[PDB]
């Protein structure tokens, strides 16, 4: 509430869409949800708040910090064993590098009662640098529901549009969601909500309107 | 005695829809036994006569199934394997290895992950690194023959002479226990994609599982996916579900959406998104269906994704994409760098009164750099590392059609800017 809707007052048509895809714990969804936005900050700040509100199992990894496929699949399990069960797994590491063994070791972790019939969210931050490596890791997440056979929903928060990472042999076609742009009538209210306690509401909002008309063109 | 059943009925309505979401979503991607055949009755008899030659006897057959992907090709092979489960005198002696060509990319890794499915001589641990040499191959053994299943003949199809497929083609032609192989692939012709040493050693049997529907028989597919079996606790709510679909199947607005997606892609996967999006709108206040929840779900997945990205921009980058549009009319297909755009930037400043609209200079490169992270320009073939802010020779990634139709829908369009975009620059 303080950071889910007050940040952008133009998401009234998007809250009912994401909550409809969640449902309950035993409800499933598509194995990959591609959501591209602008500025690479509007869709990221809303993700850290909506997931921390309903208390759901989710992780956050990045593809830019690691340039190899061995380190990308390792950081996912490092942030999974801490919340796989009710207690810690004695802080044990995982030694793997084969891409085929990723779907085998992930099933053993998602066996406890915490991740048995629950929805797991995989948020891939900055999903626009995957084409630099190999052309085989792209359809891996599109068909993860058939291989892993687990309630895993992979999220995408990239700046590039969807029709730019098409492989040579094709892949699964999921749902492409596009968030509405920053409206002129709603951007004025979100920039005046964070008012300091030294002023008020009408006295502080007057200093914002005088700067919006001169900075909208630039 | 009345304020009890009415309140309890509302709780059932909120829980009955939860049992449907866990079935429809588990039917598109995940293969469910509720989905029957779709005009493939003649192809079902062909694959049934070949599987019984191996399980009941010892004749292995290798065919090629060509179709879409995991939503259409997985409606006949997995159904034939599950048919063997009803007869328990063979299902317990025949195992199954689940392989996928999308995961394997080489040949050395495939020699180690194959033992993870049989587990007849090792443990969680994997034996010596030795490449397999004796893969166990009087034609009657008691070691439980296992049938392998492959998928996606495209990744390993261009490796090194395909040293993995030649082993499976020799076990059925060896001397111990014949082992068959049934795989899935999306590419049409696969036979010629191999060498002559593998081409002459194949069954040359393939079936093209391509749908050939139209419009009258296409409505039955839309109603079959929404026909849930007799699994609801109350049979009264199950009768109104199938009847409500018939009232919406013959409509002037519902039939128009079905024919629009059928011409673009007649595959069953293209219709999966047209049935689950309408279910998301049905919450705790939708007792029935209508022709409104199905039209709004088909428009958001078909809009021009290359024309709506210009609405959330200012005036700087908007004037840039129009600047290169005017240069394309005078330069017939030839690259050009960014310094040519700066020549016309100080040209539009004229014929205008002295105000505060004039800029400086570093704002021009900052406005053009915003399009670099959006991938709106593409180099000829090489991106120079030592190139500065003058040598780019970039082009455009749009067209001369959607740029003109995206002007009347843009919010807040100035009068002195829209006239410059429509004209071909006739003034100074």
């Amino acid at each position: 509430m303080p950071h889910l809707e007050n940040v952008v007052l133009c998401r009234e048509s998007q809250v009912s869409i994401l909550q409809s895809l969640f449902g309950e714990r035993h409800h499933f969804s598509f194995p990959s949800i591609f959501i591209y936005g602008h500025t690479a900050s509007g869709k990221t700040y809303v993700t850290q708040t909506l997931l921390k509100t309903l208390e759901l199992p989710h992780v956050f990894v990045n593809c830019v910090e690691c340039f190899t496929l061995r380190l990308l699949l390792e950081q996912i399990l490092n942030k999974l064993n801490h919340l796989s069960s009710s207690e810690d797994g004695c802080s044990t590491e995982i030694t793997c590098e084969t891409f085929n063994d990723f779907v085998r070791l992930f099933k053993q972790v998602t066996t406890a009662e915490n991740l048995k019939d629950q929805t797991v969210y995989i948020v891939l931050d900055k999903a626009e640098y995957l084409r630099d490596m190999e052309a085989n890791l792209l359809p891996g997440f599109l068909r993860l529901q058939e291989l892993a056979d687990r309630n895993v929903t992979v999220l995408f928060l990239s700046e590039i549009v969807w029709e730019k990472f098409r492989p040579n042999t094709g892949c699964f076609e999921p749902f492409v969601l596009y968030f509405p742009d920053y409206s002129i009538g709603n951007l004025q209210k979100i920039l005046s909500h964070d008012h300091p306690p030294e002023y008020s509401a009408d006295f502080y909002a007057a200093y914002i309107n005088i700067l919006l008309g001169v900075f909208y063109t630039v | 005695m009345s304020s009890r059943k009415s309140k309890s009925n509302s709780l059932i309505h909120t829980e009955c829809l939860s049992q449907v979401q866990r079935i429809l979503r588990e039917r598109f991607c995940r293969q469910s036994p509720h989905s029957n055949l779709f005009g493939v009755q003649v192809q079902y008899k062909h694959l049934s006569e070949l599987l019984k030659r191996t399980a009941l006897h010892g004749e292995s057959n290798s065919v090629l199934i060509i179709g879409p992907r995991g939503s259409g090709k997985t409606m006949l092979i997995n159904h034939a394997l599950k048919e063997l489960m009803e007869i328990e005198e063979v299902s317990e002696n025949v195992l199954q290895v689940h392989l996928n060509g999308l995961l394997q990319i080489n040949d050395k890794i495939a020699l180690k992950e194959i033992t993870r499915q049989l587990n007849l001589e090792n443990v969680v641990g994997d034996k010596v690194f030795g490449s397999f040499a004796e893969n166990l191959s009087g034609d009657r053994t008691s070691s439980c023959p296992v049938i392998f299943i492959l998928d996606e003949f495209d990744l390993f199809a261009h490796h090194k002479n395909q040293t993995l497929l030649y082993n499976l083609f020799d076990i059925s032609q060896s001397a111990q226990t014949p082992i068959a192989v049934i795989g899935l692939t999306c590419r049409l012709d696969i036979l010629e994609l191999l060498e002559k040493r593998v081409k002459s050693r194949f069954s040359h049997r393939q079936i093209h599982l391509m749908n050939s529907f139209g419009f009258p028989q296409y409505v039955k597919i839309f109603k079959e996916q929404l026909s849930l079996p007799a699994e609801f606790p109350d049979k009264v709510f199950a009768e109104k579900w199938n009847e409500n679909v018939q009232y919406l199947s013959e409509d002037r607005s519902v039939q128009e959406v079905l024919q629009k997606h059928f011409n673009i892609s007649k595959n069953l996967r293209s219709l999966h998104m047209l049935l689950m999006l309408a279910l998301n709108r049905v919450t705790a206040s939708h007792p029935f269906m209508t022709a409104v929840d199905l039209m709004e779900a088909s428009q958001l997945c078909s809009m021009d994704s290359k024309a709506n990205i210009v609405h959330g921009l200012s005036v700087l980058e908007i004037c840039l994409i129009i600047a290169m549009k005017h240069l394309n009319d005078i330069y017939e297909e030839e690259p050009f760098n960014f310094q040519m755009v700066y020549n016309e930037f100080q040209k539009f400043v004229q014929r205008k009164a002295h105000s505060v609209y004039n800029f400086e200079k570093p704002v021009v490169m900052k406005a053009f750099e915003h399009l670099q992270q959006l991938e709106l320009i593409k180099p000829m073939e090489r991106t120079s590392g030592n190139s500065q802010r003058e040598y780019q020779l970039m082009k455009l990634l749009l067209d001369n059609t959607q740029i003109m139709n995206a002007l009347q829908k843009y919010p807040n369009c100035p009068t002195d800017v829209r006239q410059w975009a429509t004209s071909s620059l006739s003034w100074l």
